[PDB]
C-alpha cells in the first residue's frame, strides 16, 4: 500500500513544482501550467484564500515562507 | 516467453515508436498561464494542406 | 502525391531550439519509465525576450 497523494507544491522555477508523497508523477498532470509568481521583497500583509473540493474536516495543508537575507545582519 | 522465443544476448530488437502524437492527440504550444492547447492534424483530400481541429 | 508532401516536408516553416542544461534540473533526462522525456518526445521550451512572454 502506497501513501495517498499528499503533495509539496513549490513556485520556485528551479525545481520539481509538485511532488506527492507516493512518487506519483502529478507534475505531468499539470498540462505545462507553471507557478510564475514569487511574493516580493518588504511584502507586508497577505491574504491568500484557497479552495478545495473533496476534503474532510480535521485535514490540515500548509503555507511555507522561505527567509533569505542578503546579509548577516540589516536590510529590515 | 523467454524458453518459446529464445534471444541471444547482444541480440538487437527493432521497433518503430510514435512519440509524435499528430494524428491523433497532441499539442504544438501553449501558454505557462493557462496551459498546453490539445490537437489533431488530417491530411485533407488533396493529401498537400492539414487541418489543424483543437479539442 | 508522396513524393510531393517529402518536399513539403523539406521546404515547411519550422522552429527549433538548442539547449545546453544539468542533468535534474529540474528534469531528469532518460528512457520511459526512468527519465521525464527521452529521444524523440514533445518537450516544450519559452523564449526569453519574445514579443508574448508567457508562450
Amino acid at each position: 500500500t502506497y501513501p495517498a497523494e499528499n503533495v509539496v507544491v513549490d513556485s520556485d522555477p528551479r525545481e520539481e513544482q509538485v511532488s506527492s508523497e507516493s512518487g506519483s508523477p502529478i507534475w505531468e498532470r499539470m498540462n505545462s501550467v507553471r507557478f510564475l509568481h514569487y511574493i516580493p521583497p518588504y511584502t507586508g500583509e497577505v491574504t491568500f484564500k484557497l479552495s478545495v473540493s473533496g476534503a474532510v474536516p480535521g485535514q490540515i495543508a500548509t503555507l511555507r515562507l522561505p527567509r533569505a537575507w542578503s546579509r548577516p545582519w540589516g536590510l529590515e | 516467453i523467454a524458453s518459446l522465443i529464445p534471444l541471444r544476448h547482444g541480440c538487437l530488437v527493432w521497433d518503430i515508436v510514435d512519440n509524435s502524437g499528430w494524428g491523433s492527440e497532441t499539442a504544438f504550444g501553449g501558454s505557462l498561464l493557462t496551459g498546453l492547447v490539445r490537437a489533431v492534424m488530417n491530411i485533407a483530400s488533396d493529401g498537400m494542406t492539414e487541418g489543424i481541429d483543437i479539442y | 502525391i508522396m513524393a510531393a508532401r517529402a518536399k513539403q516536408w523539406a521546404t515547411r516553416a519550422k522552429h527549433s531550439h538548442e539547449i545546453q542544461v544539468s542533468d535534474a534540473a529540474p528534469y531528469i533526462i532518460g528512457e520511459r519509465g526512468h527519465g521525464h522525456f527521452w529521444l524523440g518526445d514533445r518537450v516544450g521550451t519559452t523564449v526569453l525576450g519574445y514579443p508574448d512572454p508567457y508562450t
